[PDB]
């Protein structure tokens, strides 16, 4: 469970349910909850021409680190990626539930290994899920942001992971944790649709609570 | 808006779920239900539970249909590969279905990690099956079984073919219960510019197969043109490929198309 | 005359060791199968029916043996079937009818062996293959449907009869996307009979069938 | 080598080369050699509706047995088939190089194991070729008719034989023997085109010297 | 300006770690490759060229290293390439150009690893993939061409320039059946440059190239 | 009939086979020749042998082309996977090419039984290669190598891919000789209602691959409409995908279309 006087949490207009800021002003309103409800997940889909989706990934992450930094707003960001310069590329700033970020300024103090943790997608699915569980369990009472900066990037995800039982097993298992700790966990993922076959994309979409398509940034959503 | 509501009718005896499918000595019937991602089936699942346990789907229909003169030991086993148990218990409680009337089997929570990972194909299928056997063997003759998204097993279990899924799980499961409802997501058929890949031809076979074995097929689809405020989608009632198993050859599916509005609280049907 | 013939195949009077029924989601074969049973009893030929089931969970009233094949390996399946039939060499035994509810469940590399093993003077096989269920040498080896049509001594291609606005083409296009229209799976339907005569010269006729009044009519196409 | 006063052999109008009767009057003229030249092979292709091609197969075989039966006309027929009732279904009759056969009358005395030999296509390719070689070598000085009554009949040819390296290896190896004993060997094969994929049919045709298509019997040929 | 840019990529002045050349039977890439070499020497940047060959049997005059890759296993290939290049960590070394004559010969599951292994601040890779040579997870894994276009920092799509009656569509239809018309593989040809900028905003222009007079012109399409 | 004959010309120096491809120190050139089943390539193969060994293709051309001032040790290695040795020796003798000028390698006779059957992929390719090495190493700098239907290996050797065939056989073979002629049967492209199967996409890659490596491509095709008496087919001369390997950048392929009549005795070209 979490804290009531948590600044990163707030009830959605549409529902009684606790939600959190995507770190993206506009995006929050479009979701329909003025944010992403705890225990839910979004998949953001983008065309090849980068990198508006890696931007929303970084906003989502940055929003969580600021929360962690002064009541309270304790959060822990988990990143499933091989690129650790994701943590150094997060935007800086400028209730206290959403902030206006600046894509040109980095974050004032660099994120510490205790504020943010990386997990490599170059591992077995069993291992990845274990890490995410274990990280969630030891940061008990902390709000938990899971960010998957670009699902199935071929430079980060081994060919064998593209087998259905691997990637969908991974997504099923992550979805299982999101619902299991619905009290405080949330998931953001992005994916480039040019390297995913339509069947697999259909499978993927089914593991997420909401799916957002970006065409250049205009957002057509599937709630 | 101020639309003219219709009651759901599936069979010619005017019912949604004829109670006589349940005390019979030797019969097995399959409903196959298909929906797209944008048209969630929960209101249908809960309506069927409600009809079986309380005699009529109060959540869908204005008036009541003919029912049994005394309360039975009517029971529902709900299983999902895509939603956790909270998802059903929360909506069933909101709907005021008493807890003793149903049992939820959760094949999302820790399912990959505990039940799939270090474990061969047969063993996975055999132990999923076994969970249903145990649960059914409590009111075996009076239980409805509802399974959401078993197709997921075709994606989650490495090298599972449609025929193995049917032979080692679906068909044996149907043999142990009076009524089986399969709820399946039909998005794989709905990709613009895409038909008949190998993993997906294996997947598509499952829908053709389930339809062939089903005596009734219900389909939820979104508006073909776009998304609206006070219109959710359409509901088609069709014959399946199998005959209805009863000693009542007059009984038939009443084919129909409805429009429906799935509101937060209630859902309503209208022509 | 052609209606006489179809009545002769359905009653198992015109002997044909392997009768292939092709069907689809639009019109399954169970009604056609009940015509065989009906015409059999009717025209005096009441044969013992051995029913092989992969997807038939309700045991038909008309069968004398029922084999649940779902759990069985191929050779074990063959051994069961064989033990219920007369010795292929008896020269004095009753003719048996073997019904297989779906050939889709048998591996393509075992199809010819299966047919060879069940073949017997005292036995006729009616098996259905679903046209719309899809299957180092597999590449060149014929697909199940081409194979089965080649092995069959008689073929019965079942189609829906359309009472509405759409014809059988537009409907198969709808089914390809699992869009199920109303008015499929009717008591009245149609079939295309291909019969392979001793010369090799194959006959071919279309029929409207009424599984309610067990009455057939040629189709003037 | 063979005998010059052999009645089954004769020089073709088109060439100096020794040829033999297909056992089919008309067919001989169409080939363009008033027969099939020794050291050559024909593949006869037919649609599903039998069995005009199994008839020409039987004529071809029958023609060879008659030769063997009274100078001289010694021949040996080799049949690659599982159906041994092929030998009992051969037509009877009615220089002495071609005969007019009657499809209704069988052959007066039944063919002996020394006049005709069967080889099963349900064996490894190595084995089949060995048998054919060995049979050719021990009937030295005999004209040799190889008949393959229906190439790739699924009831006679195991699935694994449909792999390219098997069936085409078989056909390459048989073609090799036909050219190796071009002095006295000839090959007739038929095939039903409804159970052969076009790629495989293309491979097959390439192993034969001539290919004949039958549409009902009218013969369109590819010399 | 756009012609200036293309001249900057071809001379290796506008750095781009992986340059993908797409070609076909209608217009192979060797001429384009000689433009890189020409513009390199020309605009002062004379870099050491390491040439990887799967199908190039005549060693080009312009290369300084030549690796025959046909006999080599993947890891062994990588080790050779790597030993001819500067230490990825040197901070003070000459820039090398690596040319691979055809990426079609590298397994799809090794493509990203290969690119990752050769990548180096002191190295630019120009590799060609033939558009018309065709290739448990393979099903879902992207095909070689989709993959390579995704990994490339620059793409150069080469096409034939048609002097006759047919356009590039009707010609690709002819080539599909291996019907080779006259007037392919010319000294004048065209290319479509895709360049991926730091924002992700990708540029895209078409050009007529004259490999005889090393002169390029934008294409007003 | 009484048609107007043309001499075959392939290169801009007016020759069919420039002799200067042969004394050069470091060059390798590939002709890729394609034909359909109804248009046999033998007359082309024999013409090339004749031109290389005797200076001009007397069987095709009326007049003679410029030749070397003295007889060389010019040699041809002919290999086939589809015809036995008698097939070439008989036609070469009829053509009066002296026997000492060529060597036939027979990969039809006993090839499956002796060289493929109990033998792994590499070993098969390695031992075929070795036969060519031995034969070439007699006039290594002055030998033309002609190979008929190497694609057959893609069908005869289980699981041989195009890339292995090139890497382990074709490309190494091209490295050991001055001029390689590949003669290939293109029927796989000529099936009405058929394109791009898996075994055949592997097969088709070989044609695209050979063309890409070739500096010249010759194609024999039948009449597009049917078969005639005094017309056999057409002969197309095209550029390949590779540059010609010479220190003579003026040299180019002279693209052309001829009609030809392949008569028993002689063959004739005509526009």
């Amino acid at each position: 469970g979490l804290d009531s006087s948590h600044v990163g949490v707030r009830p959605s207009p549409a529902t009684s349910q606790p939600t959190t800021s995507t770190g993206s002003a506009d995006l929050d309103s479009i979701l329909g909850h003025m944010g992403l409800p705890l225990g839910n997940s979004v998949l953001v889909e983008e065309q090849s021409t980068t990198e508006f989706h890696s931007i929303l990934g970084k906003l989502f992450a940055a929003q969580g680190i600021v929360h962690n930094r002064i009541r309270n707003g304790d959060t822990h960001v988990i990143v499933l990626s091989l690129n650790q310069m994701f943590a150094k590329e997060l935007p800086g700033i400028y209730k206290d539930y959403n902030h206006q970020f600046d894509i040109t300024t980095r974050l004032m103090p660099a994120p510490i290994a205790s504020e943010l943790t990386f997990i490599a997608p170059t591992q077995p699915v069993s291992t990845i899920l274990s890490q995410i569980e274990q990280t969630i369990k030891r940061n008990d009472k902390k709000l938990i942001r899971i960010v998957i900066p670009s699902l199935l990037h071929p430079a980060m995800y081994p060919p064998k992971m593209f087998e259905s039982s691997e990637i969908i097993g991974l997504m099923h298992g992550v979805r299982s944790l999101v619902k299991k700790y619905y009290e405080r966990v949330v998931l953001f993922a992005s994916i480039s649709i040019d390297i995913i076959t339509p069947p697999l994309l259909v499978l993927l979409r089914n593991m997420f609570d909401s799916v957002i398509n970006l065409e250049p940034m205009t957002e057509f959503l599937e709630r | 808006g101020s639309v003219q509501r219709q009651d759901l009718v599936l069979f010619s005896d005017q019912s949604v779920l004829p109670a006589h499918f349940f005390q019979d000595s030797n019969s097995h019937n399959l409903f196959f239900i298909t929906h797209q991602s944008c048209t969630q089936p929960l209101w249908m699942i809960n309506a069927l539970v409600e009809t079986h346990v309380l005699g009529s789907p109060s959540s869908l229909n204005e008036s009541s249909s003919s029912m049994l003169p005394s309360s039975t030991r009517s029971h529902a086993v709900l299983a999902s590969f895509i939603h956790e148990q909270n998802y059903f218990t929360n909506s069933l409680n909101k709907l005021k279905i008493p807890s003793n009337n149903y049992n939820v089997l959760d094949f999302l929570s820790d399912f990959i990690v505990n039940n799939i990972h270090n474990k061969p194909r047969d063993k996975i299928l055999s132990d999923v099956l076994a969970k249903f056997s145990a649960a059914i063997q409590n009111n075996p003759t009076d239980t409805i079984v509802i399974i959401e998204q078993p197709e997921l097993l075709l994606s989650l279990v490495s090298g599972l073919t449609c025929s193995e899924l049917n032979n080692k799980f679906i068909t044996p499961l149907l043999r142990q219960c009076k009524v089986l409802i399969i709820v399946s997501n039909s998005d794989i058929f709905n990709i613009d510019e895409y038909d008949a890949s190998v993993h997906s031809s294996n997947l598509q076979n499952f829908y053709k197969s389930s339809f062939i074995k089903s005596m009734i097929n219900l389909n939820l689809n979104p508006l073909k043109t776009g998304f609206a405020k006070d219109v959710t989608g359409s509901l088609h009632v069709c014959r399946g490929g199998a005959p209805i198993a009863t000693s009542n050859t007059s009984l038939h599916v009443v084919e129909n198309e409805y429009l429906y509005l799935n509101e937060k609280e209630s859902t309503k049907l209208f022509y | 005359n052609p209606v006489i013939l179809l009545k002769r195949i359905l009653s198992l009077t015109e002997s044909s060791p392997f009768i292939l029924c092709l069907d689809s989601i639009a019109q399954t074969s169970y009604k056609l199968i009940q015509e065989f049973v009906h015409q059999s009893k009717s025209k005096g030929n009441e044969y013992p029916i051995v029913y092989i089931s992969f997807e038939t969970v309700n045991k038909p009233s008309y069968c004398t043996q029922f084999i649940d094949a779902t759990q069985m390996d191929f050779v074990h399946l063959v051994k069961q079937i064989i033990s219920y039939l007369p010795a292929a060499t008896a020269t004095q035994a009753k003719k048996h009818m073997v019904i297989i509810d779906s050939l889709n469940y048998i591996s393509t590399e075992y199809i010819t062996r299966f047919l060879s093993e069940i073949a017997s003077p005292h036995c006729t096989m009616v098996a259905t293959y679903h046209k719309d269920i899809k299957d180092d040498w597999n590449n060149n080896y014929p697909d199940k449907l081409t194979l089965l049509q080649f092995m069959a001594t008689t073929i019965v291609d079942i189609d829906v009869v359309l009472t509405g606005t759409l014809d059988t083409e537009e409907v198969s296009e709808l089914l390809n996307e699992f869009r199920i229209p109303r008015g499929l799976n009717n008591d009245i339907f149609q079939l295309r009979l291909v019969n392979k005569r001793k010369s090799g010269r194959s006959l071919e006729y279309d029929f409207i069938v009424n599984s309610n009044t067990h009455e057939y009519e040629l189709l003037s196409t």
